[PDB]
């Protein structure tokens, strides 16, 4: 009732404030902050936004307290410092809280935040030039939410252990984006060490049908085939962006797999990069995101995709990439290019194949 | 889970 | 410059941007220069900006009048404002505008000075009396203002300020010229007689006329009327100009059934060449979503670059709501070109006029 | 109950506010702002405090809302925009308002604006190079609250008509600061002009007894004689500092005015830097204050005084100041240097003559 | 450097100070380094700054193995902070008492640079548990510390940092050398026997025996008590050290006839060249009271300047209602230099020792 | 004049 | 529009 | 303390 910069959420229940300093507790306040706890690993000059990890482990601490009968007529004050990238990472993270638990709408979470003094700072890539694309709270709150009503996000499903454990390079280096495609860094063969051999392991038990290397060859495909798992090379240099026949080629690939009923895993060096071109060109493609949701969206499961360059060619691509839906289809015929799997071509020569 | 839906 | 704070670099030794809360010195290696007290932003209610295509062309003029004078021959010049957010964003904007416009650099060239700033830019907001819910950024106008001069739609060499500042004011008219092929003013009115009087132009007032003669002499071929009658449809019609009423409540969404016709009676209008004239009471809610809807069917704009560029030609449209709704709805609209198609048969809804149709209801017209 | 960046100085009732837009008024707030009305005229690059006339004039749209019958039950908000330099002059001169008005004690005033983020931006001189010394509020709010409890501010008496009036250049340029001083810029003769005839006119009328100039010579000093007031020399550059013997001087001529009950009248060229060392070592003398106090204090009656070095100047010699008071005494014999007025001499020659 | 927002030249091309949320990265003409992650402050509520004696020796030794590294040669060396006000202030003070203390900068020639900057510094507050209400600056502490320097009371030279660590600490007596003449230090504490074990130092925890010990071997005289009793004060007399009582209570202001029995009982015990060792509770509010007045009787520091040097040393001293009373009585501590002297007859509410006479009663006892 | 005493 | 436009093209 | 205090005075 007497605070400064702090924002009201729910009235007389939920705040965000912003102090540089430790506030005192009250009869009718109750102050927490998450930045001594739980924070952002950077790359380079990146420093959100906050990921679903981070996410699982705020709404258990937010529980806790509200459910404190001490607190049973207080109000919870959410606060972080006064820094403008602090207070993005506790606004952004507050908002798909949200979404994703309390079932708001993008346009009742970013009320609050809108035309505050000073602004949040907006979110960028995480490459070591200039940054020269900026996506916001709005792009990764809009991002957040159409995932969750297309079914690609389930907090109930989620599994904050082997969440944290397979993200580790020791475990191999990957997040499952969606229930068809997951992101990882190159494996590296010199037996098997303990990356390469848990790679392994969990494509076995979680139905990966299609391995899609996109950088140098350091290890050798045949262990994906010995365990019967079909390998394909779209390889591109890295920082570079992809030609739309790769990407028209990788989309068909895919479909074939996702009709199936399979997994698809993509991997760079680091698969963060050229991964993120290919995958975020077939969730635009299928569930009609925009450029800056879809690169909020994968950056919230998986920190540091579409990187420089690559932010620019998905946002100047992004229509081409929702066009396919309408001018192509996936062929009758496999092509040896995505290694007996079906490609996309356009409806005039798939009507001729319908009856000749 | 707290009761937090929106008004 | 070296002790400078708060300073932006855009041309290393020529172009600078500032921002203080002081009137700066001149020095014999730099010249500072504002705008702030010539070229202002007028406010519905809590929209700030972003100034419109008639600022840049003012400030480009003093712009140009400081570089080529040879007393700042060897200096570097500083565009400046105050320092609060929200009048650093208009400046910033306006800057980018200008080398987007003039100078023809690209988006990411004039974005990345203006990365990961402290303190950050104020987003624009809408011009409506609602708590803001919907942000437009300084990247969004940008690749806008870009893309419709790729497009074809803005040329500032053809560009006349003399009419542009005359009829946006509302005892003439009160529109703008947003493209080659849309006009967006507001509900003219009158009180019209029911007797003889009503068979002569002396009872239809000054802005009335205005509009009657512009478009008279612009090609303009149709009229579409969103908002109550507050006028006598005749007045079009004895000009040789077609009448049409889409008419829904203000500052509500348009279903889609009313888009899609209004994108089919304004596809033929273009076809023969010539112009379709929107309004609603004051021409920028339920005109900006029509007209932003066929934008993006057409140009492939993004919710966010069609609403930055409607309002750098004409400031406020697209109000409250509306602003998600175009959001919300701007995949189907850029999906009509590949599902639908202009129908060969007229019809009643849009006054005799060509439709959009499924691609199974067109081969089987051509075919029959 | 739900604003931001605004300071509560009493509970539901005052408030001090800070934003960049135009607020909407609501049954329990009202909102009023003085920015576009009363403002600071600027010598360079000086932008404060405002001065005891711009604090009268406040004072009137102050209480006119309060005692508006539509407000009975409204907290009133008085803000500015939300620049540094604009914020302390709205809190500054609130703060001046409780001391003069409200009867509020330093303490009071300085505990709501204490360790606020963004701090207020504190105040610089009125000269032309980079500044190198700065007051705070809380030198202004102690130097106006010091000088009410010696009776030098009532603003019950306080006549704005001939404050505005006489400031103005073409009616003489000048401040009467005190009971016992007067600050005005040098008169010029090229008859009489309206601005030396209204200075003639007015010491006349207000027991002036004796003129100081401390500038070159601009005018014939007869006029002043003519009508009985003694004048005096004690010219030094400008922009320099004055010698001590200078001040020493002054003192013991101000003080032999002010024991016969008459009015002494300072200037230099603008009646600024030159006029405010002599005057405010007197009032260091005198009454004790603090060289921040007292500089706040002088430029809340008439901005821009004190220039430059002067400010370092009067900042550490301000013991010496104090120190007359128990090392010196008036003297028994007049010297020629004040023109026949008594100077000041330690005590060893002073109870030497008490005898002898 | 040109592109660089948000810093502060003090040296051009030699020294820089800057304040960004993130880490720069070197060139080769530039090179940064911060201290916020070693050298930092102790809070005792909602105080932050400024920062003691002995983080300007650690900072000045990182600061000079930067200067002198041949790599660095041709470089402008950047010290900064994070963008927080609190921590910009703690940075710019440390600077500014650094080129006061060693490169013999004048308080003006360092308050240039830092001068009408946006967003300003935070100002320092108390150590205190209620609200704040006096605020000392940046201009205070550094014209503080520029006094202390040139009355010979700061000599950075002859600075152990060795000692000044070890005897801060709790378990060693917690008290800091403020001046060659003064030590405050914290009440020490003992659970006195009342048999024979009372007759031998076994009792006796580590902080007594140390701040006995280190008492017994740096000439300290007198020690004034100002809290309850919370040892036997025969263990300062057994040692030759007499023991006064001047209790007040905690967080409140001394009545001006205990401040003026204070400086009459320390002046004589530097007349016969010894310090004298006064303690409250903690030793930080009314041990600030006494000694600050007498500082400022002595070499008329201002009573901002006092409290500035005071914390410089030692972190946290006068507290609360003690800095407003500090403040409206600084006229009469100064004053006692000329309307009081050292008696000739010795007090009994001093101990036996010369207090403060007026003018009259002074040379009555020289005459007769 | 408006009460606005100090508390 | 113009007739003196300044070449400020970007490098 | 030093012996190695780099010259930077006032100019
Ligand atoms: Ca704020
Ligand atoms: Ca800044
Ligand atoms: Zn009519
Ligand atoms: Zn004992």
């Amino acid at each position: 009732v007497y605070l400064d910069n702090t924002i009201e959420f729910l009235r007389g229940r939920v705040y965000l404030g912003a102090y540089d300093y430790t506030p005192e507790d009250t009869d009718e306040l109750v102050f927490f902050t998450v930045e001594d706890a739980i924070f952002y690993n950077s790359f380079h000059l990146d420093f959100g936004p906050m990921n679903i990890g981070h996410l699982y482990r705020f709404a258990v601490i937010f529980h806790e307290i509200l459910n404190d009968p001490e607190n049973a007529n207080k109000a919870v004050v959410f606060y972080s410092s006064a820094s403008t990238r602090q207070r993005a990472n506790a606004a952004c993270m507050l908002c798909c809280y949200m979404i994703l638990v309390q079932a708001w709408t993008p346009h009742q979470v970013l009320q609050p935040l809108a035309q505050v003094d000073p602004p949040f700072m907006p979110f960028r890539d995480a490459g070591y030039s200039n940054a020269d694309f900026e996506i916001t709270i709005q792009d990764v709150v809009y991002g957040v939410w159409r995932a969750k009503e297309k079914g690609l996000i389930d907090l109930h499903s989620f599994n904050l252990e082997s969440y944290e454990k397979y993200e580790h390079v020791e475990f191999g280096d990957f997040n499952v984006l969606t229930p068809d495609f997951i992101a990882f860094a190159s494996p590296q063969e010199d037996h098997l060490n303990q990356p390469f051999k848990s790679v392994l392991n969990f494509f076995a038990n979680n139905n990966v049908q299609l391995v899609v290397r996109l950088n140098s060859h350091l290890y050798n495909k045949k262990h994906f085939e010995d365990i019967g798992i079909q390998h394909l090379d779209l390889i591109f240099e890295d920082g570079t962006c992809p030609d739309l026949s790769i990407v028209k080629n990788f989309v068909g690939a895919a479909e074939t797999i996702i009709k199936r009923g399979g997994k698809i895993a993509v991997h760079c060096k680091a698969g963060l990069g050229r991964t993120g071109c290919l995958i975020g060109a077939h969730l635009i493609y299928t569930y009609g995101f925009t450029a800056n949701e879809c690169i909020g969206f994968l950056r919230f499961i998986r920190p540091g995709m579409v990187v420089g360059p690559q932010q620019h060619w998905l946002y100047l691509h992004q229509n081409d990439f929702r066009e396919w839906k309408y001018t192509t289809r996936i062929s009758l015929k496999p092509s040896e290019a995505i290694g007996g799997l079906y490609p996309l071509i356009s409806l005039e020569e798939y009507r001729l194949q319908k009856k000749k | 889970v707290p009761a937090l839906n929106y008004p």
